[PDB]
């Protein structure tokens, strides 16, 4: 059977500014099929209030979501998303990188 | 200026945990406007969209109808499907299904379309003139015999080519402020060394819509494609999309390398540079 | 608008 990995980016709605409040987006695409465990995590712990998109797919047939909370930047505090999907070995941990 | 309407339908079986989860939803352009999900508590078709909002309730009944006469026929599939095959009980299979139109800059008709597939490839579609199908293996071929039979092509032509496009016009009408903008996406390059002989440069694009854009990286004015890792582009989450393209580069060597911007919305297309 | 009820497969 087919199978397709999440290509998963993570990043903010606007660019970051530490006490500005912003959303915190996972945005998980190119994936077949489409069971898929996404979590958005503020340091190393799973986000409870997170929402998501409807579930749509692309030309190629391959499926996107996108997850996303409400969040205020801060120095200290650390983001990742955390995807699990049968294309993955073990679950893969992308961290929120600012400064790209 | 160009226009288009698809309605995306995704069925999942789970055998041995109930009836195959149904997924239903519908696109102008790249806005999303209804939704519709097997497994929630409403079991409605819901807006997505502020210009939705104004369709009276045979607007609501009628889709709700329509999408759960649709989640049925996908069951049904599913079982059908399992048979031309001949799988077995105990996995789950996919069923997907879009369709829709296109229009010009002028809201006339261009291209309609149908098609489906079955665990993730193409399984069957309508041909470009809406008359006949391309069938992608011997088990579409069985159902390709069954929908000439039944003269299938021929009811679809008539939505695709009438109804499709006078609520697409409708839509995107009642929907102007935000089907028919144009947001430019504000651009920048960022520069990180990697080591001291190595640096990423990488080309952003921020808040644009329509969502379609092309992002290269040139050097010395050749086009960089091999060496550039391009992502998908994503949604902001506001109605507006992002963009981004990277290159690693010697140090040094960052003015040979130029960024190009092709948007909808942009009078010229850019060319961002180092110096 | 959706289409009308697709026939089965």
């Amino acid at each position: 059977m087919i199978q397709r990995t999440p290509k998963i980016q993570v990043y903010s709605r606007h660019p970051a500014e530490n006490g500005k409040s912003n959303f915190l987006n996972c945005y998980v695409s190119g994936f077949h099929p489409s069971d898929i465990e996404v979590d958005l995590l503020k340091n190393g712990e799973r986000i409870e209030k997170v929402e998501h998109s409807d579930l749509s797919f692309s030309k190629d047939w391959s499926f996107y979501l996108l997850y996303y909370t409400e969040f205020t930047p801060t120095e200290k505090d650390e983001y990742a998303c955390r995807v699990n999907h049968v294309t993955l070995s073990q679950p893969k941990i992308v961290k929120w990188d600012r400064d790209m | 200026g160009s226009h288009s309407m698809r309605y995306f339908f995704t069925s999942v079986s789970r055998p041995g945990r109930g009836e195959p989860r149904f997924i239903a939803v519908g696109y102008v352009d790249d806005t999303q406007f209804v939704r519709f999900d097997s497994d929630a508590a409403s079991q409605r078709m819901e807006p997505r969209a502020p210009w939705i909002e104004q369709e009276g309730p045979e607007y609501w009944d009628g889709e709700t109808r329509k999408v759960k006469a649709h989640s049925q026929t996908h069951r049904v599939d599913l079982g059908t499907l399992r048979g031309y095959y001949n799988q077995s009980e105990a996995g789950s299979h996919t069923v997907q299904r879009m369709y829709g139109c296109d229009v010009g800059s002028d809201w006339r008709f261009l291209r309609g379309y149908h098609q489906y597939a079955y665990d993730g490839k193409d399984y069957i579609a309508l041909k470009e003139d809406l008359r006949s199908w391309t069938a992608a293996d011997m088990a579409a071929q069985t159902t390709k015999h069954k929908w000439e039979a039944a003269h299938v092509a021929e009811q679809l032509r008539a939505y695709l080519e009438g109804t499709c496009v006078e609520w697409l016009r409708r839509y995107l009408e009642n929907g102007k402020e935000t089907l028919q903008r144009t947001d430019a996406p504000k651009t920048h390059m960022t520069h990180h060394a990697v080591s001291d002989h190595e640096a990423t440069l990488r080309c952003w694009a921020l808040s644009f819509y329509p969502a379609e854009i092309t992002l290269t990286w040139q050097r010395d004015g050749e086009d960089q494609t091999q060496d550039t890792e391009l992502v998908e582009t994503r949604p902001a989450g506001d109605g507006t999309f992002q963009k981004w393209a990277a290159v690693v580069v010697p140090s040094g060597q960052e003015q040979r390398y130029t960024c190009h911007v092709q948007h909808e919305g942009l009078p010229k297309p850019l060319t961002l540079r180092w110096e | 608008i959706m289409d009308q009820v697709p026939f089965s497969v």
